């Protein structure tokens, strides 16, 4: 299981949920689906509700399982999953973070701000230099140039917003 | 369970290739994936062209007939199965990706050596440096691509 995962508003758009929750219990394994999941409490919801109890993600870690590493029960993890047949997956690559480790920019934008962003504009990943931008409406996320992943200052600060019709910049928040 | 292959010789087959690249390309990042682990373990791989090899190599889009279908272009790349009958062993890598010889976009052999690597046995790391880890890590040139201890450990601890 290779990944390259989503900047949070790319998580927040191609999620169908959105949710603060805590896992409450150890995984459940149905060995028909080769699914396992997880049994959770939510807490908050900020996109959904057009469909919480259980989250299923995948049984193997190469085929993109999420294991839950945290031992704390207390606390509130930020989910961001797909519903499929009205159930919520997620996988190694969904953005499951801590909530209390989200910066205060990622919080505000899970609250409020990724959603403007969402119906015009696009997060272009960046794997390699030179980079090619493809429109106007796609924000180039270099943070790969680093070490990498969600700890980076257009992961943290930063998101993709359109300043006119059809040309999107990386603003802050 | 301790899953690993109770056999020295395996073979693989190369069932479909991508469109994004030539034929050849194809065959000689998987073959210099299967060298990466040849060189450090005991393993010796043999290709097959017809039949069901013991790792079945396939690229595809969406669903493609087994219960996890790729997610499009972006997010997850590729899959593999430990290693054992059947599906297990085989790695499907996402089409909706860009395919390379080289080390723009997402390099062919890096993520071919990452998966062969479940294929044979192995989890995740949590060191970033190592070629287990989960998430894709582009190298700025491939010629000093150096398999990281970790990873020497744990295929060595599954065979020796
Ligand atoms: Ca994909
Ligand atoms: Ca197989
Ligand atoms: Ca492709
Ligand atoms: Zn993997
Ligand atoms: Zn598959």
């Amino acid at each position: 299981c290779t990944c390259v995962p989503p900047h949070p508003q790319t998580a927040f758009c191609n999620s169908d949920l959105v949710i603060r929750a805590k896992f409450v219990g150890t995984p459940e394994v149905n060995q028909t689906t080769g699914y396992q999941r997880y049994e959770i409490k939510m807490t908050k919801m900020y996109k959904g509700f057009q469909a919480i109890r259980f989250v299923y993600t995948p049984a193997d870690e190469s085929v993109c399982g999420y294991f839950h590493r945290s031992h704390n029960r207390s606390e509130e993890f930020l989910i961001a999953g797909k519903l499929q047949d009205g159930l919520l997956h997620i996988t190694g690559c969904s953005f499951v973070a801590p909530w209390n480790s989200l910066s205060l920019a990622q919080r505000r934008g899970f609250t409020k701000t990724y959603t403007v962003g969402c119906e015009e504009c696009t997060v272009f990943s960046c794997l390699s230099i030179p980079c090619k931008l493809q429109s106007g409406t796609h924000c180039l996320w270099t943070d790969q140039l680093l070490n990498g992943s969600e700890k980076g200052f257009q992961s943290r600060h930063l998101a993709c917003l359109p300043r006119e019709p059809g040309l999107c910049t990386w603003q802050s928040l | 369970g301790i899953p690993k292959w109770r056999k020295t010789h395996l073979t693989y087959r190369i069932v479909n290739y991508t469109p994004d690249l030539p034929k050849d390309a194809v065959d000689s990042a998987v073959e210099k994936a299967l060298k990466v682990w040849e060189e450090v373990t005991p393993l010796t791989f043999s290709r097959l062209y017809e039949g069901e090899a013991d790792i079945m190599i396939s690229f595809a889009v969406r669903e493609h007939g087994d219960f996890y279908p790729f997610d499009g272009p972006g997010n997850v790349l590729a899959h593999a199965y430990a290693p054992g009958p059947g599906i297990n062993g085989d790695a499907h890598f996402d089409d909706d990706e860009q395919w390379t010889k080289d080390t723009t976009g997402t390099n062919l052999f890096l993520v071919a050596a990452h998966e062969i690597g479940h294929s044979l046995g192995l989890f995740h790391s949590a060191n970033t440096e190592a070629l287990m880890y989960p998430l894709y890590h582009s190298l700025t040139d491939l010629t000093r691509f150096r398999l990281s201890q970790d990873d020497i450990n744990g295929i060595q601890s599954l065979y020796g």
